[PDB]
């Protein structure tokens, strides 16, 4: 047939501001055509890798949904978003299943988010009580206690707030650049 | 001025060996969820931590040293004092900025 | 075995800077945190700054707060304290302390304790 209807990726690849990597931004995809082949060689990206699928095999096969999760990170923690990976930014933040089927995207955007004098729009979180679950999620920001005594409403010795600051400067190193990571679902049920 | 300020009761402290003693370390306010703690020093040594809370036990602490305290006012007691452990002693507040120390105490045999 | 072992002796002409380091090993550095306390000869204890290693936020004493820098590397697992503009009042032997922790939590009471480095003005 007369091929129509294509997928909104554009409006995710392309688009204003980029959520944080500790409240990841989740998008669903279906009834829709996409072009998996226009991604793969565009010549605008830096690492991409494929589990589960080849690039031409993407454009084989067809799922039920599409899931589509985007975060921005530093430079050298993109090496964590794969599976059986370790590291605070994967056990702490975003976690990926031992056996995922999708594809993982990611790219430099020093000069879209790096603005001269340095830059506070972007957290993470650095203490948590348990290992994440797959894809599971947490935005409550409850003062973290370690130790057996009872943490009040205040900060203090072993009271601490959960959450950290980035700061991204023009001027920094080489892998403390930022770098924005789109992460591919597919399942066929 | 400052937050809070300690005060350790007694002076310099002289005992026959094994007697019975007790010393306070009180203060101006309440610290904020009960810290305080003891810790031990010797003349050209490190301190070492004593009780944390002024009640829990540090790991190699006998069981002939014991603590206490609430608010204000915490005391600390020792009743067979081996002649190892004569020595000067601290007590330090860390609940609420800025934290401060005492004045000290030395204890010698009689 | 934990331990926290540090540079030692420095001696420094009066109007100058001096630099101390203290290393640390044994446990779970990521989630403690570091005290630094300074002595003079017979002059009891002083309390100047903290510092927590997992974020690097640090709070000063007023007396201390425009003369000390106090810094972190978790790479090498090293603390390092600053002073600058060294007085006569300065002659002196500096602590660090700090707990241990695990990944999950801390004593909630500081028992590592360093040795003790002693700092010279002549
Ligand atoms: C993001 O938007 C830009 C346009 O603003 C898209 O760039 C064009 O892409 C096509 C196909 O590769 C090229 O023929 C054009 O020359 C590009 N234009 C410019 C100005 O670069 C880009 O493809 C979009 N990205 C995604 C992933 O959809």
């Amino acid at each position: 047939p007369n091929i129509t209807n294509l997928c909104p990726f554009g409006e995710v690849f392309n688009a204003t501001r980029f959520a944080s990597v500790y409240a990841w931004n989740r998008k669903r995809i279906s009834n829709c055509v996409a072009d998996y082949s226009v991604l793969y060689n565009s010549a605008s990206f830096s690492t991409f890798k494929c589990y589960g699928v080849s690039p031409t095999k993407l454009n084989d096969l067809c799922f039920t949904n599409v899931y589509a999760d985007s975060f921005v990170i530093r430079g050298d923690e993109v090496r964590q978003i794969a599976p059986g990976q370790t590291g605070k930014i994967a056990d702490y933040n975003y976690k990926l299943p031992d056996d995922f089927t999708g594809c993982v995207i990611a790219w430099n955007s020093n000069n879209l988010d790096s603005k001269v004098g340095g830059n506070y729009n972007y957290l993470y979180r650095l203490f948590r009580k348990s290992n994440l679950k797959p894809f599971e999620r947490d935005i409550s920001t409850e003062i973290y206690q370690a130790g057996s005594t009872p943490c009040n409403g205040v900060e203090g010795f072993n009271c601490y707030f959960p959450l950290q600051s980035y700061g991204f400067q023009p001027t920094n190193g080489v892998g403390y650049q930022p770098y924005r990571v789109v992460v591919l679902s597919f399942e066929l049920l | 001025a400052s937050e809070i300020v300690l005060t350790q009761s007694p002076g310099t402290l002289s005992l026959s060996p094994g007697e019975r003693a007790t010393l306070s370390c009180r203060a101006s306010q309440s610290v904020s969820r009960n810290y305080l703690a003891w810790y031990q020093q010797k003349p050209g040594q490190a301190p070492r931590l004593l009780i944390y809370g002024a009640s829990s036990r540090a790991t190699g602490i006998p069981d002939r040293f014991s603590g206490s305290g609430s608010g204000t006012d915490f005391t600390l007691n020792i009743s067979r004092l081996e002649p190892e452990d004569f020595a000067v002693y601290y007590c330090q507040q860390y609940g609420s900025s800025p934290w401060t120390f005492g004045q000290g105490t030395k204890v010698d045999i009689k | 075995q934990m331990q926290l072992e540090q540079s030692g002796p420095e001696v420094k002409k009066p109007g100058t800077s001096v630099k101390v380091s203290c290393k640390a090993s044994g446990f779970t550095f990521s989630s403690a945190a570091v005290q630094w306390v300074r002595q003079a000869r017979g002059q009891r204890l002083e309390w100047m700054g903290w510092i927590v290693v997992g974020s690097g936020n640090a709070n000063y004493a007023q007396k201390f707060q425009e003369r000390v820098t106090i810094t972190r590397d978790m790479s090498t697992s090293i603390a390092y304290m600053e002073l600058s503009s060294l007085r006569s009042e300065d002659t002196a032997v500096y602590y660090c302390a700090a707990p241990h922790c695990n990944r999950t939590s801390c004593l909630d009471g500081f028992d590592i304790w360093g040795q003790g480095t002693m700092v010279t003005v002549s």
